[PDB]
């Protein structure tokens, strides 16, 4: 029991002192080794020197005040450190987050009113510090957030986070507003729940109303000064406790429900965190910190958090700091766009570009078809008036930047073209053809196209130059990438133009050098057509559905494969046995083409129509048709759950290898979370590529483990299993 | 080695729980008045040969708690060296004390022991025990935790049990019960209850809707009073049961047991004990069984049960004369019937838990005894009773009559 | 016909009640952490075979409510035909629950059942279930209900055990419970509870205070009703109760959990398993709810009548040490030899999980059976209520 991580046997110090006449410490963060407060192992001593000296000198303080000098106050902990955490240094792991918590507990119990003075971002062990804190005063100021956004990572708030705001919403508000998605809050809507208390302007004021606050606690509550309430005698959690009737009555009901959510997936930091909750309301707060450790240390010594904590930290950083951007280029900023086409892309593209403050022209074939496009914008704020996530000064103003017109010239002073139109060559080139001289000459021409290289495509156009592949997903107001198509003739500063609209409009950008089917559609393709094959193999529909879900992908293969069109999918096959035929080949078909042109056959081949291996009426999707079992002989195979699973998760997994091995991608954080915010690849897995090298299965775990799982899908079902030679050694 | 004899299987009537007459009633009066009621049949009977009292109760707090059994060995007056033991099984724990006490017996170290159960749901309402297996997220996910209710509306789903199916069997319990009342069948084992001062309080079991339409039980809810109505479980059940696309919810309150208050004895010894205390044997505990199922269904257990006690007493379905399967839940009495071919005219002939109700703890003792009473006025030889259990159990025996 | 035999007798240490180890663990999960141990020793026994699994706890709510035995079976993953089933009888439910499991391998219905007991006092205190007997004011008035310290009290007043007499055991008691630990006696029945990580959480006893001095106990004290009144309204010749009952001569409040594998010898012929002793027989025996704690006395007689046995034939006498008072008196009923009764310690140096007491003293002696080359032993354990249960083993 104490304050310091070592009782045997030289770290910097990121805390200054202050005391003053009244008696009051400010404790000031400010870390040298970077800009940005971190849970690092400086921290830790430097806090652990601190709170040693609170109590060394505890006659002669009133008060704590927590302040930063930085622009956040205290972004989360040391990612670098915790990834390499095996489980044989589970008992480190343990003993660390048990000395942070006794520093924080010890300034918790102090007699004296501690007030934090949060100046900016609080995420994480931040917002953890703060919680120890028994007053919390945030700076009303731009770009703050708090939250504990451990669960995003796949570990969870090993620092006090659950079990103390446990203790102050209870299991069900804490678990369901705070832990379970990690939500950030904006400092206004913080003060709404209970994470903060008051507020101010401006940061110069965030210390003298600590102070005050102190004064005044000290002066019209001297008893309660600086206790906390569940350190009180009569603390009532607030929801009751598991050993409340009223709670007792929903309880079961959370594993349940969580799993409802889940589907399924593999994803051990929920349900770690509602168990860390639950058993932590049920015994003391020292008791319940305690437990929160050994959870904590049950997550980081793991494999998900490992790939969370790839992808979603070190791969999100190279992509966000420019490590697919064409180095040594300037930024030509954008003044007015232009998007071809209105159909469920072109409107998606308008929205999402004039809610970032562009001048967006929406051309269509006609103004009723321009105009409606424009529809797609209006109906969604209405649902955002509804809602009140907008106010209708800003929103009048975000519809009033797309002008729907049908006439080319109107294409007059834009210098970004989004083209939408339909997946037609000639068409794309008729269609630039048309505006090419309208716009200004060094304009941005991008294609929204899902299989066509822009090698191609570039034909059409006089200035090669600036013509690039933009490719959105739909719907595009919540699809967060933008796959960056580089072609052959394609210059380097289109790259980086196209690479700063997309950070500009809010979203992710990878860069992929033009391939057919670039990489995410066709890594995609391997992911519906292997439940396609295991359809037309006699696998029970619900049982394909259930093992896409489970595995961890948002939407199940046959639903998506009613939203992707059959009559596409079709034209893909007949394209790819085109290219193999044309060069005097034999062309090995897939087992789901069958599967396609059989549902075409039926006249049931996606939502488009209808009609597709789902049943569609008013709008909504009913159910799975039931002349669906009868036409495969569904039941007929009935192959392990688990082989469902890893059968899509290494067909894309070892679709998303070739494109590393033929040039397609260029990066393994963009195979990661170019699949992750493209295609829908389970966020568990760390992305597609993160897939091979953490593999976790019964035989084993790594790339040698995946191998071998390989193989026995290769041996048990097709060729199209075996790893390539970049995999073997 | 002993053959373990039934001399006396009395019960108390089943009082509904919504205004219910034995809700005044604690439970621990529930099981003296059939203590007291044994000693008014046998007066000469020397009560310091019954070695054991045991009673299940799924519910063991409150009122139900501090071994139920050990308050009625005292509070009644009987000796102390009679011990007392409370146990749970969940749905089986009447059934379990009997075959505990028979097994008691079968050892030789015990000679007269009392078996039942007791469950007073009016004042002590299922789940107020807790457990790990409901208000433990980490165990709430190991064990796919469903309530029964789900598993039931799964069974019908699969097997392919209609709305109006499983309707027709709570019309046909309903029917049954009604004409065991009426013709008797009843008369001398369902003790009515009294109180201090020897007044009526409950005669017949109150929780029987007799006048029961088809067209009425149609008009009936599906089930969303409870912890179903929650949500979640339906699709955690999917999870495992995954060539299961959508579950047919057929199961409302008039095609499930009832919660009723209620409790039973049962007098097990052996032929050397009766004979020392006068006792005329009813039935002998032929053979029993204990064989679980997937939990996630959970009210499949009755199948391989009632085989694995067929087989140890060399019998098959055609030797058995009466089968009696606890009515929790239409689905698994249509699942219990379609699977071993059990003819219509031998299945639960005098009701059940649909009409009479299912008091938990003691539902296991009052169909036994029931079958005692039926074997003897049919003048048959042998009836299996058997019930389907939380958790997926499930327990089943075979008495003769004697 | 067919004898049961104790193929493997396991138990946990036992944590204190005030800032124990234990206190953070849940009692499903001690259970589970014994299942895992039977399976690192026999991996190639089919659980299949396991038809029952019988636990003992008397304050079955909470964590400890619905049917905590069943979940033992599902949460660690055994077959669902392996039964679970919870039963209750007091301080005797964790033997109570051997007994039950070997009558039913006699019985012939069931082949191999694991029995034991669990009961986390420091998370369900004692009396958290409830009771009509304690509080319904009818049923309090008819069985005389008193607190089973005082039933020991008057135990002593009436024998004439002073308060160094009850002392003098409870220092006896500490001394031989730290003996057995130096000596290694509990190092293989004794399984260390581990969290998720594999990190130790316990791997002792830690109610032990093994430097207890007899100055010490006597530096100790001895709550709110008549039940004083009460217990001497029915034992009308003795003028006072001398209390001398403290925290140092009573059973230690601790968590803790045990189980014991019962079979046929078909059993353990079939799955490899080599018995270590055999159940020769049990009895069921009762004494006035007052006094409470003399049900051991005529339950012992009870079952040496029944396997042809004496005292001189018992090689080993293992007593629950629910009070001092309640040892002194069956021992000196029986003229028990001071050198057989409770060799390896007892409840009051290291505690009394009452639902898993009677299955760890029970395990306790076979492997002092075993060590000692010896022959046979007798449990007993007093019973709340004014119950008592006795066993005898025999090694094989
Ligand atoms: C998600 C996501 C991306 C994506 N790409 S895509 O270009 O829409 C596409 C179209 C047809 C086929 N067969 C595959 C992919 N589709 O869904
Ligand atoms: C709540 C609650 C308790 C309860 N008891 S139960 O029905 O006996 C049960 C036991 C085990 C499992 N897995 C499911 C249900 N059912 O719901
Ligand atoms: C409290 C509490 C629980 C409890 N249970 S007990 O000690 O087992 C007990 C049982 C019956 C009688 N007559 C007296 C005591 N006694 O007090």
């Amino acid at each position: 029991s104490s304050h310091h991580h070592h009782h045997h046997s030289m770290p910097d110090n990121t805390i200054q002192w202050d005391k003053d006449a009244d008696g009051i410490v400010t404790l000031t963060m400010d870390d040298p080794s970077g800009s940005t407060n971190v849970m690092n192992e400086a921290y830790i001593e430097s806090m652990g020197k601190a709170v040693d000296r609170l109590v060394a000198e505890k006659d002669s303080i009133t008060g704590v005040v927590v302040a930063s000098a930085k622009k956040t106050f205290f972004a989360g902990g040391d990612v670098k450190t915790m990834i390499q955490a095996r489980p044989e240094d589970a008992g480190d792991v343990f003993n660390t987050v048990e000395t942070i918590k006794r520093q924080l507990r010890t300034l918790e119990t102090l007699g004296k009113p501690v007030v934090a003075a949060i100046n900016g971002a609080a995420l994480g062990g931040g917002l953890e510090i703060a919680l120890a804190c028994h007053h919390r005063i945030a700076a009303d100021v731009k770009g703050s957030q708090l939250g504990l956004p451990e669960v995003t990572l796949g570990l969870l708030p090993g620092g006090g986070g659950v079990t103390r705001t446990v203790r102050m919403f209870g299991i069900q508000n804490a678990f369901v507003s705070v832990l379970a998605q990690g939500t950030r809050f904006k400092p206004a809507k913080a003060k709404e729940i209970g994470l903060v208390d008051e507020l101010v302007a401006t940061v110069e004021e965030l210390v003298p109303a600590a102070k005050a606050w102190i004064k005044e606690e000290l002066k019209a509550n001297p008893d309660g000064a600086g206790v906390q309430p569940w350190d009180k005698k009569g603390y009532k959690m607030p929801g009751g406790t598991p050993s409340s009737p009223g709670l007792a009555a929903i309880l079961p009901s959370f594993p349940s429900n969580l799993r409802k959510q889940l589907k399924g997936a593999p994803m051990p930091a929920p349900r770690a965190i509602l168990a860390a909750a639950v058993e932590g309301a049920q015994v003391d707060f020292d008791t319940a910190s305690r437990i929160e450790s050994r959870y904590f240390a049950s997550l980081v010594t793991g494999q998900v958090a490992k790939n969370m904590m790839q992808a979603f930290f070190f791969d999100l950083q190279a992509i966000n700091a420019g490590g697919s951007r064409p180095e040594g280029i300037g930024k030509t900023p954008i003044k007015r766009i232009g998007v071809l086409g209105a159909g469920m892309m072109g409107a998606g593209i308008a929205y999402v570009s004039a809610k970032a403050g562009y001048e967006v022209v929406l051309k269509d074939v006609s103004l009723e078809a321009a105009a409606k496009g424009k529809g797609y914008s209006e109906k969604l704020e209405a649902k955002a008036l509804e809602r009140g996530r907008t106010t209708q000064e800003r929103s009048d103003a975000l519809l009033a930047r797309i002008t729907p017109t049908a006439d080319a010239a109107d294409f007059k002073g834009v210098d970004f073209v989004i083209e939408a139109v339909f997946e037609n060559q000639e068409l794309k080139h008729k269609v630039f053809g048309e505006i090419e001289d309208i716009v200004e000459p060094n304009a941005i021409l991008g294609s929204n196209t899902s299989t066509l290289p822009i090698t191609g495509l570039a034909t059409g156009v006089k200035r090669q130059e600036d013509f690039i592949g933009i490719h959105f997903f739909s719907p595009v107001d919540k699809m967060p990438l933008v796959e960056i198509i580089k072609g052959e003739k394609t210059s380097d500063e289109a790259l980086a133009r196209v690479f700063d609209y997309t950070l500009a409009i809010g979203k992710t950008p990878i860069v992929v050098n033009d391939s057919r089917g670039f990489f995410t559609s066709r890594v995609i393709g391997t992911f519906v057509n292997e439940a396609l094959a295991m359809l037309g193999e006699g696998v029970e529909p619900a049982s394909i559905e259930q093992a896409g879900s489970q595995a961890g992908y948002p939407a199940p293969p046959l639903q998506l494969s009613d939203e992707l069109n059959l009559e596409l999918m079709h034209k893909i096959a007949v394209a790819t046995r085109k290219g193999v035929e044309d060069a005097g080949g034999t062309y090995q078909p897939h087992p789901a083409e069958a599967v396609v042109e059989k549902m075409i056959e039926l006249g049931r081949s996606g939502r488009l129509k209808g009609a597709g291996f789902y049943e569609y009426a008013d709008g909504k999707r009913s159910g799975l048709w039931p002349g669906l079992r009868e036409t495969f002989k569904s039941g007929s195979s009935q192959p392990p759950l688990q082989d469902m699973i890893d059968r899509m998760l290494f067909a894309e997994a070892l679709e998303t290898q070739k494109c590393l091995d033929e040039g397609v991608l260029t990066s393994t954080a963009d195979a990661n979370i170019g699949s992750i915010m493209g295609i829908g690849f389970p966020p568990w897995t760390g992305g597609s590529a993160q897939f091979i090298v953490g593999y976790s299965g019964p035989a084993g775990t790594g790339k040698a483990a995946f191998v071998a799982r390989a193989r026995e899908l290769a041996a048990a079902y097709g060729d199209r299993f075996l790893p390539p030679e970049s995999l073997l050694s | 080695s002993e053959e373990a004899f039934i001399y006396e299987a009395i019960r108390t009537p089943r009082g509904k729980q919504k205004n219910g007459s034995l809700h005044e009633v604690k439970p621990l009066s529930l099981v003296v008045g059939l203590i007291d009621e044994l000693r008014k049949r046998h007066p000469d009977l020397d009560e310091n040969l019954i070695s054991d009292v045991i009673l299940g109760c799924v519910s063991p707090v409150g009122d139900q708690g501090g071994d139920i059994a050990r308050a009625a060995v005292l509070a009644s007056g009987m000796p102390v060296t009679s011990g007392g033991v409370q146990l749970n099984r969940f749905c089986a724990s009447g059934l379990e004390a009997v075959n505990t006490a028979a097994q008691k017996v079968r050892s030789g170290w015990d000679d007269l022991v009392l078996a039942g159960g007791v469950e007073s749901m009016s004042r002590v309402p299922m789940g107020s025990d807790g457990g790990a297996m409901g208000l433990d997220p980490a165990t709430n996910y190991d064990v796919m935790f469903v309530p029964q209710s789900i598993g039931a509306d799964l069974i019908a789903t699969i097997e392919g049990f209609s709305r109006e199916d499983v309707d027709a069997y709570a019309l046909r319990s309903q029917q049954k019960a009604a004409e065991a009342w009426s013709g008797g069948y009843f008369a001398k084992s369902v003790v009515p209850v009294r109180d201090q001062n020897g007044l009526l309080i409950l005669d017949h079991d109150e929780h029987m809707r007799p006048d029961t339409t088809k067209e009425g039980l149609a008009k009936l809810k599906p089930a969303f009073e409870g912890l179903a109505a929650l949500g979640g479980f339906d699709d955690v059940a999917l999870q495992k049961y995954h060539w299961v696309e959508k579950i047919n919810h057929v199961h409302t309150g008039g095609n499930s047991s009832g919660i009723v208050d209620g409790a039973a004895l049962v007098m097990i010894g052996s032929a050397a004990a009766g004979k020392l205390q006068g006792l005329t044997p009813r039935a002998r505990i032929v053979a029993t069984a204990t064989s679980g199922a997937d939990p996630v269904i959970m009210l499949t257990g009755p199948t391989p049960a009632t085989r694995k006690v067929l087989d140890r007493a060399g019998l098959t379905v055609d030797d058995i004369d009466l089968f009696e399967l606890n009515e929790a839940f239409a689905s698994v009495v249509l699942k219990f019937q379609k699977d071993l071919n059990i003819p219509d005219e031998k299945l639960n002939v005098n009701g059940g838990a649909i009409a009479m109700g299912h008091p938990l703890g003691a539902t296991g003792a009052m169909i036994l005894g029931t079958m005692v009473d039926e074997l003897e006025r049919r003048n048959a030889r042998r009836a299996l009773i058997t019930l389907c259990i939380g958790g997926g159990m499930g327990v089943a025996t075979i008495i003769e009559r004697v």
